[PDB]
């Protein structure tokens, strides 16, 4: 049963008229006079008419001559084990010249909520290769941790090098990348890809590709057919799963778009009243279950417009994640690879991945020391350089050097070097090493002797 | 039979349905095929606008809409206590046995309680007496510690005619009330409407202050048994962790903790947490004690709202046996933005900042069914409702509508602080704009039951505090070594305030809680070390010796709290060790 | 005059239209009788042809429209009033809630009132002695004033009120005033408060209370402030008493006419209160004052709380553009810990000129009003200044105001809310505070009056 009845189009929004069985958030098809195909999805349901969002927009569409088709299911994403090693569009069709998915099953990409009952703690190592992470802010099996960056930072480098590098010591063969890119250039698609193709990381990563010069109503579907596979991958293959999204302040754009077609009245700063609870639908599939062996690890990527981290996409974010990891353009300036301020990032969830059995006996004890350490030599040299190098103590400086030691040779490790968590608490040890004795109160005597020459 | 209405508009979780001219605004409803829960909230003529508590995806026009006849309610009874239900109290392990299933799904209606569970009822009213609402006719040992009274519910009078001990399910009649309309049956079990407070006899003012173990609170910022707390603050200032550390420490006898619109992980670390946290003095765990509200985030949004009343009309239904409750409500921000969502999509005129117009009168209303009450019944017991709640203000900025409309109306405010966040400093209550409007009642209390001068000590402290504040503003000026000694001590002096008392690790085995007597022995040592060292600067004493000759006793300051409880002899003996040590560094 | 229909079309929030009526009147008195025996009250909004739009009073859970009734009973809605009202405690629609007996109403007086002839208006002149500094030396209280509170969440206005009407008096009356207070969405605890405060000071025994409570139903709030104006104005012009209104909290009253507002959908003014919100606060506080030949009056002390302590929100701003001054409590001199915590600069009162002086107060009291003031104003610079540049910025003559302003937030407002000083201690000690100042920078105060009084 093909309609003919297209009222009106506004933006990627379309209007049917004279329909009958309709279901809110049922699966549309469009069949334009060209005879191209665009799906699309219903928004709103009532008496006779329903109202679409076409994934690829209206342009180029006679809708007297085109004709719709309700399909009488939700969006689903046909999943496959197959799809590992494969890319994908926004919309998840393939993009590498690659056969057809033949399909396991087809899945809401909305998903389900996880029964908080049946829910497992996030728990044990994620190791991503980076110091300043696995150290200081502890990425755990299950949690949600995002970046918060800005436009010309380098968290494109960054993406990429945990993509690569991300691993877990407990288990082998069953770590798998869920990547997901939104609104991205075409040089740094071209960046994402190489990369993956020329490591190997692709055979162990499903890629969904939406470019900024795609449609951009397809950003809505692209992290939730992203998080559908993992999923699928995690809680029915018993996979270690990672999803990276970037960038996420392009899928708030989308949002933003739907929201003004639909002339619904703007909230905070012109983003939708509900962007906390869109947000919270896609970073609450995150998590472990009970009695399943897998687990869905994110960690969306967002820029803070204007460098604010008040703005309404980091704020409601970090409403929602456990943590953050924040990149600055002092740090990008000095040339810190990665530029990442361990002062205002946070994970909250890392002392469930760290010590004896998972990391190493000395874990804790010397994040705490070394991050008190630098905030003192950071302190100091905001009065050595405002004030001069006379006004600061003898015992000050050495906190000055420490702090610039760990920014230049333990935060600053190449985008292209990996880490594992043995030689970053080796590291770490080196640059307490600077400091007196009787200066590491947080970190316990026995310890002292044992791993420090 | 019965009204069968029709959908004629589905749009997200607003729906409309036609033909429903015998329903009642408020009645729940079945909607469509599958059933889902929904409420009536709007009438024109015969068609009702319905806000459905479960995802709509895949309900359209056509489909039967059934009022149930009834407002949204909750059952109250044995087998409340120590389980998890969402926020229409549909019990969430049970919905997982049931549907066999990880995930959540709809359509599917369960009891909140246990039906089939056998409970021993005890019988403590004779036959013959003449009783009304409130009254007790008998008691289930639901726990060791608790005992689950059975009440006489609201718009029951008459005289018991047969009432028997026995073993019954909370179906079984276990009394039989005679009244005018004619003899009356009860069971363990009654039902309320969450929307409607709990009638009491009379509120009385909440003066017995709350012990929650966490020192800047029970000192400086003391909320009482029946008052109201509000803390709001930014993403990661510790909102969370200061529910969870009043929930697993304060002084009531049992605990609602309603999860609103947040993350599912926090529901489930007290789930597995609380069962091992084990009362010493009882052998009770935490659990025993607590009743779990939990809607998350991506959870439907109207059930933020059921969520909220679900869990205060639970409180109120314990508060009525003469319990002292505490509902933590986090965080109320995101009752509010379901209200705002609803409203947008009702077509509402707007408010404050998008808020619907009535936001402020809703919040009012929630407050005041926290207190300290005269329950119902003949022995006119007392009971009480201590409401927290975690309020999440864009950005950190506290001046939004749901933050300024609580503070209206509560006396406590907790505000915590970005900077203290970020500097590691927890809790993260910034002590400047803080206050509670308890704290001269609540010092009057202290004092009488500590047999000392505490009130004095708290002002004391929050005085140096002060003037820790006016003085980095001299410092500012004109930097540290301006400073005369008295000024510098008084830094000093703060600074252990700051660190060896408002400072205390939530995840620190001992620094997680300190009982009334190790604060007062704290804050007496703290304090005295300032006393003795002005005295020694009065008499020739110069500050930079005075530091350098109590680095050991200053040590045992910034240690004392993790001093055993067994062993508060030793923090208290901190004090002569500082007059001592004071004394010999004058003579040098 | 009265007529029942059940035919009730739409039922929206506080809101209920009616169809295929008439005989139905503007502000008429209506009963909604739901299907399932309950009574509830309203008004109607609109009429228009056969239609009429209403508010129910205890809101529409539990209505339905196809089963129930409204009936309109002919009239507005009026208060019963009699001299037994005295001593007794009413909600807030004027039925009692003590568990009194009912009273026996010597006539129904429509609660809207009526305006006074302004030139039936005896213009308020007699000192009302507050025992305040602050309110009795540089913002005077008449009798027959409005003059309201202005202060925030978490400010001691209820000890400021309580204290005024524990210490208030006229020099040349000895009558006690009758108290009529009107509770509109305050807690219990604030309503207590001023419950004990009566009980204690015996008061309560010559006062009326209309009590809506936060967990009351928010339209009520429209009615109360009216029920109780009616009460005073019964008791002052036809009993002749001395009546003394307080009513808070007043932003909670505006809180509920924008809902009204919001759920008819009216053009929302600013912050989305009604455009009419000037003229409707107006209708209370100009139910105040004194007539020519009655022996009574009415002086009002409403409350209300400021937004995000924002003086010009538009309930505190249209509030000043229509009461005779305010006084403005402030969270930083509260801090301080001055009680009452009063900040005379944007304070005012705009009677104070023909209520003082020589045979009411005393020939000193305008000129060493305005020096206070003046010198006041100075020092507070003065000191903010040393804040922001440090004390040795300050001019030797700037630092000797920076200690006024000092002692006067020390000495002078922060007196305690149980110390009630006579009008001339208070003058006395203005003067032992301008002493601070040289002569020469007194340039308020004419000669003759500082050789008599400066020491
Ligand atoms: N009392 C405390 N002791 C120690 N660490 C704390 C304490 N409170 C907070 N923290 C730290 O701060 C982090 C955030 O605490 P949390 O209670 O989750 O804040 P929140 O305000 O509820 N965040 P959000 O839900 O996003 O608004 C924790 O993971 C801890 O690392
Ligand atoms: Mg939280």
């Amino acid at each position: 049963k093909e309609y003919r009845t297209i009222k009106e189009v506004v933006g990627p929004l379309m209007a049917v008229e004279k329909v009958s069985g309709v279901k809110y958030e049922e699966l549309i098809e469009v069949r334009m006079q060209n005879g191209e195909i665009r799906r699309g999805q219903v928004l709103e349901v009532q008496e006779d008419k329903a109202m679409v969002q076409i994934f690829e927009g209206t342009s180029g569409i006679n809708y007297k001559n085109s004709s719709v088709r309700f399909l009488g299911h939700p969006l689903q994403l046909g999943v496959s084990e197959d799809m590992i090693g494969r890319v994908f569009d926004g919309l998840g069709r393939p993009k590498d010249n690659g056969p057809e998915i033949l399909p396991e099953k087809y899945l809401d990409i909305n998903g389900e909520v996880i029964n908080p009952i049946a829910r497992d703690y996030p728990d044990e190592f994620i190791q991503t290769g980076i110091s300043a992470i696995d150290h200081l802010n502890t990425l755990v099996r299950g949690q949600k941790l995002p970046v918060f960056s800005g436009s010309g930072l380098p968290h494109k480098e960054l993406a990429a090098q945990i993509a690569r590098q991300a691993t877990v010591l407990d288990s082998s063969d069953d770590f798998a990348v869920v990547f997901a890119a939104i609104g991205i250039t075409f040089e740094e698609a071209e960046f994402f890809m190489e990369d993956f193709r020329q490591t190997g990381a692709i055979d162990r990563s499903v890629m969904f590709m939406n470019l900024a010069n795609d449609p951009a109503i397809e950003r809505i579907a692209t992290p939730r057919m992203a998080l559908t596979a993992a999923e699928y991958l995690a809680y029915e293959k018993g996979m270690h799963v990672l999803v990276i999204m970037t960038d996420m302040t392009n899928y708030a754009e989308a949002l933003r778009e739907i929201s003004a077609a639909r002339r619904e009245v703007p909230g905070r700063r012109g983003y939708p009243g509900y962007l906390y609870t869109n947000l919270a639908t896609l970073f609450e599939r995150a998590g472990r279950i009970r009695g399943l062996k897998g687990s869905v690890t994110q960690i969306p990527i967002l820029t803070m417009p204007e460098d604010d981290k008040t703005h309404p996409i980091p704020d409601l974010t970090g409403y929602i994640t456990e943590g953050q990891i924040i990149l600055t353009r002092e740090l990008y300036k000095s040339g810190i690879q990665p530029p990442i301020d361990v002062l205002p990032s946070l994970s909250r969830l890392k002392d469930k991945g760290t010590g004896a059995g998972k990391t190493r006996e000395d874990h804790a004890a010397t994040m705490n020391q070394l991050f008190a350490a630098y905030a003192q030599g950071k302190q100091a040299k905001e009065l050595a350089v405002v004030l001069g190098e006379s006004a600061l103590s003898d015992i000050d400086k050495i906190y000055a050097k420490f702090a610039e030691r760990f920014e230049n040779e333990y935060v600053n490790q190449g985008f292209y070097t990996n880490r594992t968590i043995t030689e970053t608490l080796d590291l770490g040890w080196e640059l307490l090493a600077m400091l007196p004795r009787t200066e590491l109160k947080r970190i316990k005597d026995d310890l002292l002797d044992k791993y420090l020459p | 039979g019965m009204q069968i209405g029709k959908i004629i508009k589905v749009s997200g979780p607003l729906v409309m349905a036609e033909n429903m001219s015998e329903a009642s605004i408020q009645d729940m409803c079945l909607v469509g095929d599958l059933g889902v829960i929904g409420e009536i909230i709007e009438m024109r003529q015969d068609v009702a606008s319905i806000q459905v508590y479960e995802e709509t995806s895949g309900i359209g026009p056509g489909e039967p809409v059934r009022s149930t006849g009834e407002a949204l309610s909750v059952e109250l009874g044995p087998g409340i206590i120590s389980q998890m239900f969402d926020g229409i109290q549909r019990p969430l392990d049970t919905f997982m046995e049931v549907t066999q299933s990880n995930f959540l799904g709809r359509g599917v209606q369960l009891p909140a309680l246990d039906h089939e569970k056998q409970w021993w009822f005890e019988a403590t009213i004779e036959e013959g007496t003449e009783v009304s609402a409130g009254d007790i006719i008998g008691y289930v040992d639901e726990t060791k510690i608790i005992q689950h009274k059975i009440m006489v519910p609201n718009g029951i009078k008459g005289t018991v005619q047969k009432i028997e001990s026995g073993s019954f399910t909370i179906d079984d009649p276990i009394c039989v009330i005679e009244t005018e309309q004619g003899l009356k049956e009860l069971t363990m079990m009654q039902k309320w409407p969450v929307r409607r407070g709990r009638p009491i006899k009379q509120k009385l003012n909440p003066d017995v202050p709350m012990i929650t173990g966490q020192r800047v609170i029970d000192t400086f910022f003391p909320v009482t048994k029946g008052g109201a707390a509000a803390v709001p603050g930014p993403f990661g200032a510790g909102k969370t962790v200061v529910q969870h550390q009043i929930a697993k420490w304060s002084d009531v006898d049992l605990v609602v903790y309603v999860g609103c619109g947040e993350r599912g992980n926090e529901m489930t670390d007290v789930v597995n947490e609380f069962p091992e946290l084990i009362d010493p003095n009882t052998g009770e765990s935490l659990m025993e004690r607590t009743v779990l509200i939990a809607n998350t985030s991506n959870m439907p949004v109207a059930a933020r709202e059921a969520s909220i009343y679900t869990g205060i009309t639970i409180a109120e239904y314990f508060r009525d046996m003469g319990y002292d409750v505490a509902i933590m409500a986090d965080s109320t921000s995101r009752w509010a933005e379901a209200l705002r969502e609803m409203s947008g999509r009702l077509e509402e005129m707007p408010g404050d900042e998008g808020y619907p117009a009535y936001l402020g009168s809703r919040l009012a209303e929630y407050y005041e069914r926290s207190g300290r009450v005269i329950a119902l019944g003949s022995d006119q017991r007392e009971g009480s409702i201590t409401a927290i709640s975690a309020v999440s203000p864009s950005g950190g900025d506290i001046s939004e509508p749901v933050t300024q409309n609580t503070l209206r109306v509560v006396k406590v405010f907790w505000g915590l602080d970005s900077s203290l966040a970020q500097k590691r400093h927890f809790p993260s209550i910034n002590w400047i704009q803080s206050y509670s409007l308890y704290s001269t009642e609540v010092g009057r209390y202290m004092d009488q039951i500590l047999q000392q001068d505490w009130s004095d000590m708290v002002t004391e402290g929050m005085r140096i505090l002060q003037e820790e504040e006016q003085l980095n503003e001299i410092v500012r000026l004109v930097g540290i070594d301006s400073l005369s000694d008295n000024d510098r001590l008084t830094l000093e002096v703060a600074k252990s305030i700051r660190e060896d008392y408002l400072q205390q690790n939530a995840f620190d085995d001992v620094d997680t809680f300190t009982s009334r007597e190790k604060q007062f022995n704290m804050l007496k040592v703290i304090l005295t070390f300032g006393k003795e060292a002005r005295k020694a600067l009065s008499l020739g004493a110069y500050f930079n010796e005075i530091m350098e000759g109590t680095v050991a006793v200053r040590e045992r300051i910034s240690r004392s709290k993790y001093i055993p409880e067994e062993e508060l002899a030793k923090i208290s003996s901190i004090n002569e060790e500082i007059k001592e040590t004071i004394q010999l560094i004058v003579s040098e």
